[PDB]
RNA sequence: UUCAACCAUCAAGCCCUGGGCUUGUGUUGGGGACCCGCGGCUGCUCGCGGGCCCUGAAAAGCAGUGGCGGGCGUGCCAGCCG
């Protein structure tokens, strides 16, 4: 059964996001980000969920890395309700990489167990090792979609997992819109 | 005032009953 | 049916006045002796 | 400009006096607070949409300088700073003025109900709303506040001229002498409000006022109206009126061309 | 067998068409159901009519959610009687209720280009006005000379 | 933790030369307590009176819906001594009032009370003059069941 | 008993006796820290620093193996970060006293074999890459060891740096550490020849190279300058690859 | 180029089986829920509408 | 089976040193008198926009205008434009 309140609070939960999603659109208007896909309200319109399966944050805690130009800046801003992100460091990058690192190969998440597998689908862009790889993501070299897209979206853990009497609850409360800057780095410590 | 605190206030005619006098 | 129409309707009033949780799990007993728990000593 | 001056001053005159006239059938005070309106009609509509903040008119005579209006002057927060800047280093006819300083915050906990607003819009004449939070008042202050254009919250700037602001360490405010001469303008200044329609109403002066005045204030809001707040500027202006709120209206300046340009013109 | 009326008032904004359909669906299937809407604005008037396909599952439906407190408006909600329900009443029900800018076709109104006879009959209408307004002035006074409407 | 902090904060102004109330405000609590609930009422300072349906003994609070009808007050009673002991910081509480709130609450507070005067105290003017119980068995129940479906029979 | 207060205020609503009773559980994910303290366990096991640096082969494989490890809810991620705080001050120690003695390229991992205090010292070191957690072991238990074989790890490395007349445990830089140095985030200070086998050369480490183990074993063997590829992390001796002053470049690519 | 063999995680369960220190134990995915009887509340059975 | 909060508590751009200007679009529904402005309507009137009061977030048919796409010509669109 479903109640009254929560239509009443869906309908205007949809109401404003149109608002916010027509004011973005009327109004318009490179470094490294790292995205992490938060729980926020239910329903998501047709835009920012197409932007949302474009950047395969489909799973809540899954994390990918964007390289922000001005479609990326905008799509990022439209699907702010529902994202969490910021300038990830090096530490950040390279313990991502080494530690829930997998690759896109066949359309399978394949592990990064070793430098070859990263040699037989990057080495026509010169990329042949784990390192080459960080390399670029770090430094947004010209192959940085091709990195990107050969990395699969990071699975990360929800801490409060441990505790039994907190189980249930998100790690990520979702509110904090914007750019968390340098302290996106917190959360991808606590969750990697 | 407000139509609230018309609301709050409304009591019955009854007067109110005290145990004591009180400062 | 008109019977099963009545008790739809009985079912969202009862959801929509009480709530949703209108079951309770009972332990499943093979014997009829109860025996004292035991506990921490 | 177009506008003849000398028949805007005898429209001054003979609208006062038939306001007089029309008043004595106390009747000096219904004379007295009857505001003399000025009324410009367009060719197209002025604007695309409603604008819910009013343009600010300068004027050699101003308005509210009655010592029985009352005015809100809402502020970001916090409202305590704005309130001792009042009670300690204000004139002592603007602290008099004064009757309410109330942040956003205090403005949305306390007013959200629509009788609240009512009774908050009645309290007051006049309310001035610090640039930082004004795009917020439509939501906080609703159809109580902007269904009519007469008491709708006047643009002041109040902030700093150049992470979160925390309220309490720092208010990010001018000078105080700089806000006093804020409000004082603001409080002065003719409104223009602007909706997509053919018709603006600018408030002008009252009928106890004299007809110089009356027709100074009217020919420097016709100027700066025409030029700043009219697309086309006197292209589009097809006519001007003087009336009362119960009288009829007075025509000043009207127009030979009934059309915008010749593009209007097709064969 | 026979349908059920039920008017419910009060309505919290958000609480719409599609939002009561649901939520009344829950108690039984709807035949019809109309928001009453202000034709200028496309607004509720926070107040509806739903017609349910049974009778007593409507008036199970109104006893359940009559003065129920909904996001600050205590809900009315009333069982009409077959005698007292408008044979119009349902009229405009299941479908839209469009929001028209009608302030935006006049302003285009205005836009367009008209022809040199419309602006013919334009300037004899506006020397009528003209001279309508004219003679209601000379009671108070006052005497304008405007200047004359140079025809195209 | 918040009364030592207030405590602090008063004994600091003392220490200064200044007033409690100059740094401490006028309270606004859910008031609680039997004996003192009794007397606001009484004293018809209380706006809306919450009951526990579970005070064992009963005596406690059976006059109080009378008490209440005699002076005027809006009452409900509500499910949970426990669920009203977490209000007020306790294990249990036999009732709660109101009597004032703050500026920014005095809204929701007059829709509280007409929505407990129009869906709870009319719903319950007359079933609350009724006698209850008197309820059957399950296997008496299906006796009398087939007793009179065994008389209109024959 | 602690945990069932703690659901009573979180199922009351008193969100902060919640908070501050469970501050009170010292749990590892915000204390990086096992759950309870093993002190007293480890000189119940250990009743001679001779006995714990014969243990040390088990307990330094586990901790190095775990260091590059995601989190789980058995070992959470502030838990790994000290498994690897702990090992970098071990091979700090490792490094300042030259006792680094072999190590062993094989197909599963880096052997290494040091002396200390006449103890020899074997552990396995896994190459960096990702590890596949399998369900053919029992992660909670291997975890348990791991937090066993920290407390042993902290003692034994504070026993050694007072042995050599250090301050332990050493200054951590967490900005460096953040901008990736690892080995190079510490700063060892004083309390209050195989060894000069690299002493005179300069040695830039190419992006492709090993640069923890690399960096361990010319540290230890007497390297004082050793720079690499930006992206390897902060700390190098130099970053430009032009540097005359480089004498050696350890490259491996095709 | 080096493909790394083995399991580490692996080899040091096994080490630790072998000298003895634990048991050699499977996993357990699923235990056995304990048997129990759905019913309706006294309240919701007596709700009349 | 959560009725919370979340716009800009200032940004950007002009003038080029003056502290001013521009943009950033965001309003519960009803009722009563009544002066106007402009569009149609032969005209009344009907629209669009103002002026004065009233109101617990109040409410008992009267629904009225044209199209793109989408769904099955259409009392269908949790999609737009006019």
């Amino acid at each position: 059964f479903k109640r009254a309140e929560k239509y009443v609070k869906e309908y205007r939960e949809q109401e404003r996001e149109k608002i916010r999603l027509a004011r973005i659109a009327k109004q318009q208007g490179a470094k490294l980000v790292f995205v992490i896909r938060i729980k926020g309200i239910n329903k998501i319109p047709p835009k920012p969920r197409k932007i949302l399966q474009l950047l395969r944050l489909r799973q809540i805690n899954n994390g990918v890395f964007v390289k922000v130009t001005k479609a990326t800046a905008e799509m990022i801003k439209i699907v702010e309700p529902w994202v969490a992100y910021g300038y990830p460091n090096l530490k950040s990058v390279r313990e991502l990489i080494y530690k829930r690192g997998y690759g896109k190969v066949n359309g399978q998440r394949i592990p990064l167990t070793d430098n070859a597998i990263i040699e037989e689908n990057l080495g026509k862009y010169g990329i042949i090792c784990i390192e080459d790889l960080i390399h670029e993501i770090f430094t947004v070299g010209p192959n940085f979609k091709q990195a990107a897209n050969f990395l699969w979206p990071f699975k990360l853990s929800n801490p409060n997992g441990g505790f039994r009497p907190r189980k249930f609850k998100h790690f990520i409360e979702g509110g904090d819109l914007g750019n968390r800057e340098e302290h996106i780095n917190a959360l991808i410590r606590a969750m990697n | 005032g407000l139509k609230a605190d018309e609301i709050i206030a409304q009591r019955s005619a009854l007067p109110a009953v005290s145990v004591r006098k009180r400062a | 049916s008109k019977a099963a129409k009545g008790a739809q309707a009985k079912k969202a009033a009862q959801a929509a006045l009480k709530g949703v949780h209108s079951h309770k799990k009972t332990k499943v007993r093979k014997s009829t002796t109860f025996h004292r728990p035991k506990t921490l000593v | 400009i177009p506008v003849d001056p000398d028949q805007t001053l005898k429209a001054c005159k003979a609208l006062l006096a038939h306001i007089k006239k029309a008043a004595a059938a106390d009747e000096e005070s219904t004379v007295a607070e009857t505001p003399i309106w000025l009324t410009l009609t367009t060719k197209k509509h002025i604007h695309d949409s409603h604008r819910l903040q009013p343009g600010k008119i300068i004027l050699p005579h101003p308005l509210n300088t009655s010592e029985e209006i009352s005015v809100c002057l809402i502020t970001a927060d916090p409202q305590r700073f704005y309130k001792n800047a009042v009670a300690d280093e204000f004139p002592e006819d603007l602290r008099a003025k004064i009757g309410r300083v109330i942040d956003i915050s205090h403005l949305k906990a306390k007013f959200k109900a629509y009788e609240a607003q009512r009774k908050l819009f009645s309290e007051h004449d006049v309310f001035l709303a610090d640039t930082r939070i004004i795009n917020r008042l439509p939501k906080a202050l609703g159809k109580t506040f902007y269904k009519t254009t007469t008491k709708r919250p006047i643009p002041v700037v109040l902030m700093a001229q150049r992470e979160k602001r925390d309220p309490l360490e720092n208010a990010n405010a001018r000078p105080i002498p700089e806000i006093v001469a804020e409000i004082r303008k603001a409080i002065g200044a003719a409104l223009v409000h602007l909706s997509p329609s053919t018709n603006t109403a600018i408030k002008v002066g009252y009928a106890n006022w004299e007809p110089e005045k009356l027709a100074a204030n009217i020919e420097t809001v016709i100027r700066e109206l025409v030029e700043r707040f009219v697309p086309q500027k006197w292209q589009n202006v097809r006519n001007f009126y003087v009336k009362g709120p119960e009288t009829a209206a007075l025509p000043i300046y009207q127009t030979d061309e009934l059309w915008l340009d010749e593009s209007k013109v097709v064969p | 067998s026979q349908p059920g009326v039920m008017y419910i008032a009060r309505l919290p904004h958000g609480f719409y068409e599609h939002e009561l359909r649901g939520y009344f669906s829950q108690f039984g299937e709807i035949t019809r159901l109309r928001v009453v809407r202000n034709k200028k604005t496309g607004a509720s008037r926070h107040r509806a009519f739903i017609e349910f396909a049974d009778a007593e599952v409507a008036d199970i439906a109104a006893r359940t959610m009559d003065k129920y407190l909904l996001f600050g408006h205590i809900l009315t909600c009333k069982i009409v009687p077959p005698a007292q329900v408008h044979p119009d009443l349902f009229k405009g029900a299941n479908r839209r209720f469009k929001v028209v800018p009608w302030n935006k076709m006049a302003g285009r109104q205005l836009e367009r280009p008209l022809s040199e006879s419309q602006w013919q009959v334009k300037v004899a209408k506006e020397e009528q006005r003209r001279a309508a307004r004219a003679e209601k002035l000379k009671e108070m006074g006052y005497e304008f000379e405007a200047p004359a409407l140079k025809v195209p | 933790q918040e009364k030592k902090e207030r405590l602090l904060r008063e004994a600091t102004a003392i220490k200064e030369g200044k007033k409690k109330e100059d740094v401490s405000k006028k309270p606004y609590t859910v008031k609680y307590g039997l004996n003192h609930v009794v007397g606001l009422i009484e004293n018809k300072k209380a706006s809306l009176v919450l009951i526990a349906n579970d005070v064992d003994p009963i005596e406690l609070v059976v006059f109080l819906p009378a008490l209440c009808r005699k002076m005027g007050i809006p009452y409900a009673i509500i499910k949970g001594k426990a669920r009203l002991g977490t209000l007020v910081h306790k294990k249990t509480a036999a009732v709660v009032a109101i009597t004032e709130v703050r500026s920014e609450d005095k809204n929701e507070l007059a829709k509280l009370i007409s929505a407990v005067k129009e869906g709870y105290l009319e719903k319950v003017e007359d079933t609350r003059k009724r006698w209850g119980g008197g309820i059957m068995g399950f296997k008496a129940q299906k006796r009398e069941e087939k007793r009179k479906k065994s008389l209109e029979t024959a | 008993a602690l945990e069932k207060k703690i659901s009573r205020a979180l199922g009351r609503g008193d969100v902060s006796n919640a908070a501050r009773l469970e501050r009170n559980a010292n749990l590892p994910e915000k204390t990086g820290k096992p759950r309870y303290t093993l002190n007293h366990i480890i000189r119940e096991r250990y009743p001679t620093f001779q006995d714990a640096l014969r243990d040390l082969d088990d307990c330094l494989s586990m901790l190095f193996l775990f260091a590059n490890l995601p989190s789980t809810t058995a070992v959470p991620a502030k838990m790994i970060a000290r498994c690897e705080r702990l090992c970098h001050e071990f091979q700090h120690y490792l490094i300042v006293t030259h006792s680094l003695r072999k190590s062993f390229l094989s197909i599963k991992g880096i052997y290494y074999q040091a002396n200390i205090q006449g103890e020899d010292i074997l552990w396995l070191v896994p190459y960096k890459f990702n590890q596949r957690i399998v369900g053919d072991v029992d992660f909670r238990i291997m975890g348990t060891f791991v937090e066993f074989y920290m407390t042993l790890l902290g003692f034994v490395n504070y026993r050694l740096y007072t042995s050599i007349g250090l301050k332990y445990p050493p200054k951590f830089d967490q900005v460096k550490d953040d901008q990736g140095a690892e080995l190079a985030a510490f700063s060892l200070e004083g309390l209050n020849d195989p060894s000069q086998l690299f002493a005179n050369f300069t040695f830039f480490l190419s992006r492709e190279t090993p640069r923890q183990p690399l960096e361990f074993i010319l540290r230890a063997f007497g390297c004082k300058r050793i720079g690499w590829d930006a992206v390897l992390g902060e700390g190098a001796f130099t970053t430009d690859e032009s540097d005359p002053r480089i004498t050696h470049q350890i490259i491996d690519r095709p | 180029r080096l493909k790394p063999e083995g399991n580490l995680l692996k080899d040091r369960y096994r080490s630790m089986i072998v000298r003895g220190k634990l048991e050699a134990r499977r996993k357990i995915p699923f235990r056995k829920q304990a048997k129990t009887k759905l019913t309706e509340k006294w309240t919701f059975k007596d709700f009349r509408i």
